[PDB]
């Protein structure tokens, strides 16, 4: 869901969905940490009906 | 809900599986799990959890020191720290927090010393 | 079963780890895993404690199982039936 | 060469001096180098002689990766001596029971012969030794007073003259004790005082540390200013030391001292409570191949089956060994693979000895006796049914697995009765379902740890199943004598449609007119037919309390049980209930067996 | 938790060997696995006749007149002392107790009178003519399944070389030579045949030997769980239990004291059941209350 | 040497049922195919003569594998090599700077390093084949390898000798005992005998520690000795037929024995003297008549073997000059008849 | 010190002589189909004559018809001079628990 590589040629640092039930990307944006400096943030969204065990 | 695999992240020391769902590890078969077990006499059941399923290993031991022996079929080693020249190594079947355990009482200047079943014959 | 465990010595043991170092002072794997490890351990080493294998905690402590219910026994191959009745 | 098989049957513990430091250690800790680059720098605290943590390289000692290799132990040789932490209290005894100037004992052995072996040396410590006289040195014995600055100096007071008991002080006076003192105070000859004190120290195996671990800075920072101390020090009993000498030697035996018991990061502090080693690793486990989920209910179940989501069944696998046997059975499961039910996730191969994915399978790949298939979970296959907390031997129980095709369905699902098991309900209860794979684990599931088998209580030694809160109710009105519409009878349809669910053989209706009319009790009659019982009890129905406010029926307050004839009364708690000591199904149990009832 | 964990790390070394004893290693905890050999599973409440009968209802359901034979003067000679031990045990067991009463209701592990009434079901023959040959084989049947009852604890050769018994094996055996000599006496057995009562006395025996306690059975962690458990219904109570001082039954707190052993000083509701001397004195209660 | 032991080890069986169906075979071929060739409790293991005693086929307790175990107690033809013995067949394979490393031949697998001295790497090339003397206690059996391996020292003879002094008699079950090594040595001697004269003269001629000339070293049935001048005025002995009398118990056997250089040290001679007149140089040792008679018949056993090594090792004289290097060494290492 | 317990002889009580019980504990009985079928999954030759597609059912029929290729060793006593003392019993010879 996000890419991340580090240059040492490069190493992935990725970051992988490990979830049963699956998603959808409703937000994704770049902001500015309290560094200055670029975080990613995602927002996933599950569409949540009443189901047996709720 | 949660149900993982026979396979997957595990601890660097103890060599069990992660805990929970959050680390993609596996469950814990617990303390009181292992009392209900036992009462029943399911062995082969504490067996195929505990040893197959969590972290168990094989273990070297000499017999005629009872220290940990160093083996491996392929490269050849069969040797011991200890006498070096009467080494008499047998596997048991141990599991890896417990071989960790064991090293950190030596850690501490404990000795531990591991008493091996005694070989039996019948007679003549 | 709670008092003839509690009386086997001749006095009344409680389920502490003072009645526990009464019954079994030599299993000190037991002893280690019921209340406090570094002290029982420290007195072990100093008392050159020999610890034979034995019940559920030693066994299970030392990576082993225990020899119960379905260990209890051992079993061994009929070589008088096998010769007899099989071939390689 | 080869190891054969062993057990463990009994095991010593000792104090470990400097030689059995000397013979197991593999390698000498000599620099404060960490690192030679990407590989660990030879002589240093990670040396791979003591073992491998990295999947790059193997271990230098024993030739195996990093799952197979299980550490070897090192060698940091002291300085100056060093005293063991966990035996401060030890030497202590020693220091009030012999002569400092030369070994020789102070207090009287044959006093104290009558004590027990484990107690001569305590009491002879704690009686008073200061002020006395040796008899073959004639020295005067001073007090040996306990710094409380830190846990491990110790001074000598001789009438007000001040001495500190250096380490290499205190082990030229334990060096003097000969063996014949050491066994008359009730110690063994591998407990010689002289091993107190360490020259060589253990560096534990880089598998106890492993991330190459704030117990690693510990060992840096004492190897880093082990150096500092100059290797020709020497120590003599009333010598002045220069401050600098001081303060690196009382700072390397307080490292030493935090490395083992720092607050008691500390190699002992792994071990005491809940989270430590003895009870979250070695009394416990985590493992592979188990699920999790909210429980439910549902009353289409048997007693000894499960209802186990079609996710979960293709998550867990079992362990199929390909033989002359079964090749015909298993050859489905191999073919379907990942995208059928039931299918398979992967096959040992013993030709090469290594594990295949299904996806990932050849074209000229075939099933060959002595291989292992890891087969999808199906209908019939036992599990382990966990409830916790783990309180009674019922609350591990194996159940016949049935599989809910339907894919919106996250929830095991048993029977109301099989909630007695397990103290459950379904207000949000979680249960572990875990399926045997090992075909002694599955032989054992099914001989001796199947649900019937706890049928009967061990505690109380009577039923734990039996009818809860529709059934008892349920039961009673189907038996009661009179409805408030007239007597309490049904027709042959409406007879035949009680029978229509039970999954059990269907009773024969042929005599029996579309107007024929069966009571209640007839129709429990055609069922109890087959396990004929005896029982005569009143019914929970029947109660002193409500009778004189209340008429009760004659016929429904003495049941009745003749060979399996319900003559008379009604079915609730008392015959039908669950934990019912002589109920209905206790004497199913006791004639025909625990799986029957 | 706290009680659950110490009961069963001071009792889980506590397995049952192949003489069907309980030890530590080798050191006895029970000569017999509770004193009787059984399995708790494997138990049926089952009612004693004899216990509540008088010497004259006793001398008319169970004494058989139909023969003039020395037997049966033995045989129920055997019934009255059977009577009179249980008697003597459990009324002693009344003593030393609060409010444990007697009973004529025991825990065996087979149910004699319903295999004798099941047989009897299906047996093909009615109300069998007197048969005086067959009422004393039948007899000496029952008189030899009884004294060789005990080998059920050892094995079938020792029973065919009639080595033997152990004391307290004989002992073990008492409850079920009691109730078989009760459901299998002649008064009782007078429409079965001899070849019925084979089929009686091998299911008794079969029944028998299929509720001992298997070899290596941990059961001092089948104790731990058994005692543990009703702790939480006991805590789930005492907000309707005294706490006051003297009578402290809150908690854990008696469970506490027995289990650690604790000395009589550090007791918060101890009680003491003070029986009178005088009979006289016994049945007046301003006696009792002055 | 060679000798029978016996062991004990624990096997496992990955096929029980198949293994039991001939269990005496199975054993026997899993321990010839574990055990042969191999160092193992401070030995080497040549044959497996036969199991003595085994326990039952248990199966393992502690795993779900369903495999066997068994305990068995072999015996086996081992092969024990002392300290200073003489090994006569040794090829060397490396020769560098810091140590010399060659491999024995006709004894089983011993795998000699020499540490290299700065008066060696001058002298031995690869491919040459020369007699080593081995030290005390360096013959490390590593458990689990091929060979032993040993330092060693080419062999000069020395001109030392050791006088022993015996102030007890060898009884009757001592001499039973050393009846093996009378064997011992009448078999080396029947093996010496088959050949032919000249090899035997020869390695004789090399190793003897003095010059004699003109066949005057060997009489094969008798053993006079070498006919020089009469050196002592006393004829030296029969070792053989001093233990055959002791046997019957016809002589004492008290006093100083000593075997100097000037002797055969294959042959059966010694010498036995009621003073202490031996020319030696270190200070005789008392001791009983078992130390000293076990001392000179293995010395006897260890020279017939060696100089029997020496000759199976050479039967062409084109060999004996391509190592011609090594007999000039030996040579110059001699003491003309300047007495 | 001597580390290493000294080897045992075997010491099997005559069968006239056992004292242990004739029939099979349930425990005993599912550790030898355990074992019988583990033995299957490794080779697969039985005597049984009917077909079954599991280890398990071979096992079980195999004990149940007896014709199971195991024995029992009861271990009754360790002496202190090196003898192990033990009873052999032959399953096919000995009653089978309920195993249902
Ligand atoms: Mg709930
Ligand atoms: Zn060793
Ligand atoms: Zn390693």
């Amino acid at each position: 869901i996000i890419g991340k590589v580090a240059k040492i040629k490069y190493i992935d640092r990725s970051v992988m969905y490990g979830f049963d039930e699956p998603a959808v990307v409703d937000a994704v944006m770049r902001p500015h940490g309290p560094n200055d400096e670029i975080f990613g943030l995602m927002r996933l969204r599950y569409e949540r009906n009443l189901n047996i065990g709720d | 809900r949660y149900a993982v695999a026979s396979y997957g992240p595990t601890d660097a020391l103890t060599g069990q599986p992660l805990d929970g769902k959050r680390s993609h590890g596996g469950l814990r078969l617990g303390e009181m799990e292992h009392w209900v077990l036992t009462a029943q006499g399911a062995m082969q059941t504490i067996i195929e959890k505990s040893h197959d399923d969590s972290d168990g290993c094989i273990s070297y031991i000499c017999r005629n020191c009872g220290e940990p022996a160093i083996y491996n079929a392929s490269h050849p080693i069969y040797k011991c720290m200890n006498c070096d020249v009467q080494a008499d190594i047998g596997m048991v079947d141990s599991r890896r927090s417990s071989i960790v355990f064991q090293h950190e009482m030596r850690a501490a200047n404990v000795n531990i010393t591991s008493v091996l079943s005694p070989r039996v014959f019948q007679p003549a | 079963m709670y008092a003839d465990l509690m009386t086997r010595t001749g006095q009344v043991t409680s389920l502490e780890k003072a009645g526990l170092n009464a019954r079994e002072p030599s299993n000190v794997l037991l002893r280690m895993a019921l209340s406090s490890p570094v002290q029982v351990l420290t007195d072990a080493a100093v008392d050159s404690a020999v610890n034979p294998i034995y019940g559920i905690a030693a066994p299970t402590l030392m990576g082993s199982v225990p020899r119960i219910g379905t260990m209890y026994s051992d079993i061994i191959m009929d070589e008088k039936y096998i010769t007899e009745n099989y071939k390689s | 060469m080869e190891a054969g098989y062993a057990e463990i049957a009994a095991v010593q513990f000792n104090i470990a001096g400097d030689n059995d430091h000397k013979r197991q250690g593999v390698m000498e800790v000599t620099i404060s180098n960490l690192f030679e680059g990407t590989l660990p720098a030879e002589g240093g605290i990670y040396d791979a002689r003591m073992g491998t943590t990295d999947h790059h390289y193997k271990c230098i000692t024993c030739s195996h990766q990093r799952k197979q290799c299980m550490g070897h132990p090192g060698i940091l040789q002291m300085h100056a001596p060093v005293l063991q932490p966990l035996f401060i209290a030890e030497i202590r005894r020693w220091l009030r029971v012999i002569c400092l100037n030369c070994g020789a004992p102070i207090v009287d052995l044959k006093r104290y012969e009558h004590l027990i072996r484990p107690k001569r040396l305590i009491e002879a410590a704690s009686s008073q030794t200061e002020g006395k006289q040796c008899y073959v040195c004639k020295a005067v014995h001073p007090k040996i007073v306990k710094d409380s600055e830190d846990y491990f100096t110790f001074w000598a007071d001789q009438q007000g003259k001040i001495d500190k008991l250096y380490p290499q002080i205190i082990r030229e006076i334990f060096s003097r004790v000969t063996y014949d003192t050491v066994v008359k105070l009730g110690r063994s000859k591998n407990s010689h005082p002289e091993k107190l004190v360490l020259k060589a120290i253990q560096i534990p195996p880089i598998s106890i540390r492993p991330g190459i671990h704030d117990i690693n800075n510990v060992i840096q920072y004492l190897v880093r200013k082990n150096l500092l101390i100059p290797k020709d020090l020497q120590i003599v009993r009333g010598q002045k030391i220069p401050l600098n000498i001081d303060r690196n030697l009382q700072t390397i035996q307080q490292l030493y001292y935090n490395f083992l018991l720092d607050s008691v990061p500390s190699i002992m502090r792994r071990l005491p409570r809940k989270e430590g080693r003895i009870r979250k690793s070695l009394l416990g486990s985590q493992v592979w191949s188990i699920s999790r989920s909210t429980i439910c209910g549902n009353s289409d179940l048997h007693l000894d089956e499960v209802g186990y989501p079609i996710s979960f069944a293709r998550t867990l696998q079992v362990a199929e060994t390909v033989q002359h046997y079964n090749i015909n059975r298993l050859m489905p499961y191999f073919l379907n693979g990942k995208r059928q039910y039931p299918g398979c996730s992967r096959v040992y191969k013993q030709i090469t000895q290594s594990v295949h994915d299904i996806e990932g399978l050849k074209q000229d790949f075939r099933l060959e006796v002595g291989d292992i298939l890891y087969r999808d979970v199906v209908t019939g296959d036992v599990a382990f049914f966990n409830r916790q907390p783990s309180l009674e031997r019922s609350s591990i129980g194996v159940h016949r697995i049935v599989v809910l095709e339907n894919p919106k369905i996250s929830t095991f699902q048993m029977n109301v009765s099989a909630c007695a098991w397990y103290n459950a309900d379904f207000d949000g209860d979680q249960m572990n379902l875990w399926v045997p794979w090992s075909v002694m684990s599955r032989v054992e599931a099914e001989l001796l740890c199947s649900v019937r088998n706890w049928f009967i209580s061990t505690k109380s030694s009577g039923p734990v199943n039996g009818q809860v809160q529709d059934s008892t109710v349920g039961s009673f009105l189907l038996t009661r004598t009179n409805t408030p519409m007239g007597k309490n009878v049904m027709n042959k349809l409406h007879a035949m449609g009680l029978f229509q669910t039970t999954q059990t053989d269907p009773p024969c209706f042929a005599n029996y007119s579309p107007t024929d009319l069966l009571d209640g009790k007839s129709v429990v009659s055609m069922l109890l037919r087959q396990t004929p019982i005896n029982y005569q009890r009143a019914p929970t129905w029947y109660s002193e309390v409500y009778a004189p406010y209340m008429h009760y029926n004659k016929q429904d307050i003495s049941t009745q049980i003749r060979n399996g004839e319900l003559i008379e009364g009604v079915l609730d708690k008392k015959a039908v209930g669950a934990g019912s000591s002589g109920g209905i199904y206790h004497l199913i149990s006791r004639r025909y067996g625990p799986q029957q009832a | 938790g706290y009680a659950n964990r110490k009961a069963i790390f001071g009792l889980q070394s506590c397995i049952v060997d192949y003489y069907r004893r309980v030890s530590i290693d080798t050191r006895l905890v029970q000569q017999l696995y509770g004193e009787d050999g059984l399995d708790a599973r494997q138990l049926e409440t089952v009612r004693f006749e004899t216990i509540m009968l008088s010497d004259q209802e006793l001398e008319d359901k169970f004494k058989y007149t139909g023969i003039q034979s020395p037997l049966f003067e033995e045989e129920f000679s055997r019934l009255k002392k059977d009577r009179d031990k249980y008697r003597q045990i459990f009324l002693n067991v009344e003593n030393f107790n609060f409010s444990q009463l007697l009973t004529d209701v025991r825990q065996v592990p087979v149910n004699v009178a319903s295999i004798v009434k099941n047989i009897l079901l299906s047996s093909t023959s009615g109300v069998l003519p007197f048969d005086e040959k067959s009422i004393l084989q039948k007899y000496a049947m029952v008189k030899t399944f009884c004294k060789n009852l005990p080998y059920v604890f050892i094995n079938n050769i020792q029973e065919r070389l009639q080595t033997p018994i152990p004391v307290y094996l004989k002992r073990a055996a008492s409850l079920m030579r009691m109730l078989i000599r009760i459901e299998l006496a002649t008064v009782k057995t007078l429409n079965i045949t001899c070849e019925q009562m084979s089929a009686i006395l091998d299911l008794i025996r079969l029944q028998y030997t299929q509720s001992l306690i298997n070899y290596g059975e941990a059961v001092g962690i089948l104790a731990a769980q058994s005692v543990s458990e009703p702790l939480t219904q006991y805590m789930l109570d005492s907000h309707h239990r005294s706490v006051a001082g003297g009578t402290n039954k809150s908690g854990i707190v008696r469970p506490q004291e027995i289990f650690s052993a604790k000395p009589v000083e550090a007791e918060q509701s101890s009680e003491m059941l003070l029986r009178l001397k005088n009979p006289e004195v016994e049945t007046n209660k301003t006696y009792a209350q002055e | 040497m060679i000798d029978q032991k016996i062991f004990e080890t624990t096997l496992n069986i990955d096929d029980p049922t198949n293994f039991c169906t001939n269990v005496e075979a199975h054993l026997l071929k899993e321990l010839e195919n574990i055990y042969v060739g191999k160092c193992f409790k401070n030995s080497f293991i040549l044959n497996i003569t036969g199991v003595i005693q085994r326990s039952p086929c248990f199966i393992m307790r502690t795993n779900n594998s369903g495999r066997g175990y068994m305990h068995v107690r072999f015996s086996a033809v081992v092969s024990y090599l002392n300290a200073f013995d003489l090994i006569a067949a040794v090829k060397i394979i490396k020769n560098d700077s810091n140590i010399i490393l060659g491999e024995s031949l006709l004894t089983e697998p011993v795998t000699i390093v020499i540490p290299s001295s700065e008066s060696q790497n001058n002298v031995a090339e690869v491919g040459q084949i020369v007699p080593v003397q081995l030290a005390n206690s360096s013959v490390y059996y590593i458990p689990g390898r091929q060979q032993a391996s040993a330092t060693g020292s080419i062999f000069i003879p020395k001109h030392t000798f050791s006088v022993y002094h015996v102030q007890e008699e060898l009884t009757q079950e001592q001499a039973l005992n050393l009846t093996k090594l009378v064997n011992i040595i009448e078999m080396l001697l029947e093996s010496r005998s088959k050949k032919d004269f000249k090899q035997i003269c020869f390695f004789e001629k090399l190793y003897y520690t003095y010059s004699i000339s003109s066949d005057e070293i060997l009489d094969l049935k008798i053993w006079k000795g070498p006919k020089g001048k009469e050196m002592s005025r006393l004829k030296p002995c029969n070792v053989l037929s001093f233990l055959y009398d002791a046997l019957k118990n016809k002589n004492s056997s008290l006093g100083f024995w000593a075997r100097p250089p000037n002797l055969l040290k294959s042959s059966p001679l010694a010498y036995q003297q009621d003073q202490n007149s031996f020319n030696a140089t270190e200070l005789p040792i008392i001791c009983s008549a078992e130390v000293m008679f076990v001392t000179l018949l293995k010395e006897i056993i260890n020279y017939l073997q060696f100089i029997n090594d020496l000759c199976d090792t050479f039967n062409n004289e084109q060999l004996i000059k391509r190592h011609e290097n090594i007999w000039m060494l030996i040579e110059q290492r001699k003491i003309g008849h300047d007495f | 010190g001597f580390v290493q317990a000294s080897s045992q002889t075997l010491v099997i009580i005559p069968d006239n002589e056992r004292i242990t019980s004739n029939v099979l504990t349930t425990f005993e009985a599912t550790r030898l189909v355990a074992v019988r079928a583990q033995q299957l999954a490794i080779n697969g030759s039985t005597m049984l004559k009917k077909k079954y597609s599991s280890p398990i059912d071979i096992a079980k029929q195999e004990l149940f018809n007896r014709k199971i290729p195991l024995l029992v060793m009861r271990c009754i006593k360790v002496t202190p001079e090196g003898q192990k003392i033990v009873e052999i019993w032959n399953p096919r010879e000995m009653g089978i628990p309920l195993l249902d």
